[PDB]
């Protein structure tokens, strides 16, 4: 199975560097093409440039040969992409895609958040969402005040079909504010047990909050 | 080299003919112009190669064809997993680009939002903030508005809204709405109203909670 795993999401300072890695496994590294894409929060695709692993050449965008620089290591099946000078309009997800078949982009790795910003990185607080004092009944969690993005919440629960509903977080003051919806069947809570899970790799923190009915 | 995508956004009911077009500023060759579909929060997959080829595992409602500047991306029948955002792209010179993209929706009958209201929690009450959240989920159209009621009076400062895209079972779109205040600001109030206007009722579809009750 052909792979391509991408380093996780950083917080960088305006004015420094980030190097991000895209490791390649199940196919012959040297052989094949990979493409470095930018894509900003609600836009298209911008390609910064290629690198060839087989003789070591890139190909930049003429806008980014400056900023951007790209570099592999046949020893680690590797490629990296180093952006130099950061501002916070290099903010985006940063995509690695191998080149196929008449240029076309086959497999991708999975994006690395790039945040470029004065704010400081800043775990979640994870607060149950429990009804105030039905068949089905709406539980939530409330992640607020973490930097950057991203976070993920996965649910231990009953939840039924199109039940769970996760929005896309919202920035304010240097912090994100997240929430996540389950709507599970009255007779499995409070009597069973749901949790939810929020995982935020940019500080290496987790929290598994379950949900107590109030009291 | 531009590529212009037409529409920007579209929806179509389960069963329809979808067709999308990519205009090229630039003549390119249609063995390097390719598609891919993009859903949120997911990395874009390659679903159509040199104009007309499908990749591996898309399925054969869709088709592609074009030359010179003008390329289209054809769905025979519109089903509910082909909502997302299509990119085009063109490999005839460096740099290659992509298109701004159509974003093609899901129609499907109305539903009413259906409404749950959160007090803050203990643990929030101890940082010294405090959030009371209204989820309103499972509704269609997208369009609704959310105002939120402190004792009769209505609140606009600290509410941050955020909507899903649509949901891959049922198409439903889903919305949270966050109240965030000081705790003195707080516990100075008793009740919390959200009220949700939507094409579906008349009514506004509301959900209160009271502190006294709690
Ligand atoms: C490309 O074509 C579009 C649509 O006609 C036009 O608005 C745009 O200005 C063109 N761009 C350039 C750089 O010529
Ligand atoms: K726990």
């Amino acid at each position: 199975e052909v792979k391509l795993e991408e380093s996780g999401p950083e917080l960088v300072k305006p004015g420094a560097s980030m190097k991000m890695s895209c490791k390649a496994s199940g196919y012959t590294f040297t052989s094949y093409i990979i493409h470095w894409l930018k894509q900003k929060p609600g836009q298209g695709l911008e390609w910064i440039g290629y690198i060839n692993p087989y003789n070591d050449g890139s190909k930049y965008n003429e806008k980014f040969k400056g900023k951007a620089t790209l570099t592999s290591d046949k020893s680690s099946s590797t490629a990296y992409m180093e952006l130099s000078s950061l501002a916070s309009e290099d903010s985006a997800v940063y995509y690695c895609t191998r080149n196929y078949g008449s240029d076309s982009l086959d497999y991708w790795g999975q994006g690395t958040t790039l945040t470029v910003s004065s704010a400081k990185t800043t775990p979640p607080s994870v607060y149950p969402l429990a009804p105030g004092s039905n068949s089905m009944v709406t539980l939530g969690c409330l992640v607020k005040g973490y930097f950057p993005e991203p976070v993920t919440v996965t649910w231990n629960s009953g939840s039924l079909s199109s039940g769970v509903h996760t929005f896309p977080a919202v920035l304010q003051s240097d912090l994100y504010t997240l929430s996540s919806s389950v709507t599970v069947p009255s007779s499995t809570w409070p009597s069973e047990t749901v949790t939810c899970n929020v995982a935020h790799p940019a500080s290496s923190t987790k929290v598994d909050k379950k949900i107590v009915p109030r009291d | 080299i531009v590529l212009t995508q037409t529409p920007a956004i579209m929806s179509a009911s389960l069963g329809e003919r979808v067709t999308m077009t990519c205009t090229a500023n630039s003549s390119v060759s249609s063995n390097y112009f390719h598609w891919y579909q993009q859903k949120p929060g997911s990395s874009p997959k390659l679903w159509i190669y040199s104009t007309s080829n499908l990749a591996s595992g898309v399925p054969t409602r869709f088709s592609g064809s074009g030359s010179g500047t003008s390329y289209s991306l054809t769905l025979s029948s519109m089903e509910a997993e082909d909502a997302a955002t299509y990119y085009c792209h063109q490999y005839h010179r460096s740099p290659p680009t992509f298109g701004s993209g159509t974003k093609l929706k899901m129609k499907r009958a109305d539903a009413a939002p259906t409404v749950s209201i959160f007090p803050p929690s203990s643990e929030q009450l101890t940082s010294g903030g405090a959030s009371v959240v209204c989820f309103l989920n499972n509704f269609y159209p997208k369009d609704i508005n959310v105002k939120w009621k402190i004792d009769g009076s209505e609140r606009q400062n600290g509410v941050l809204n955020s909507w899903t895209d649509q949901d891959s079972k049922d198409s439903t779109y889903s919305m949270s709405s966050t109240l965030t205040l000081t705790k003195d600001e707080y516990e100075r109030h008793n009740s919390y109203t959200c009220e949700a206007t939507h094409k579906t009722s008349t009514s506004p579809i509301v959900k209160s909670f009271n502190r006294n009750e709690c």
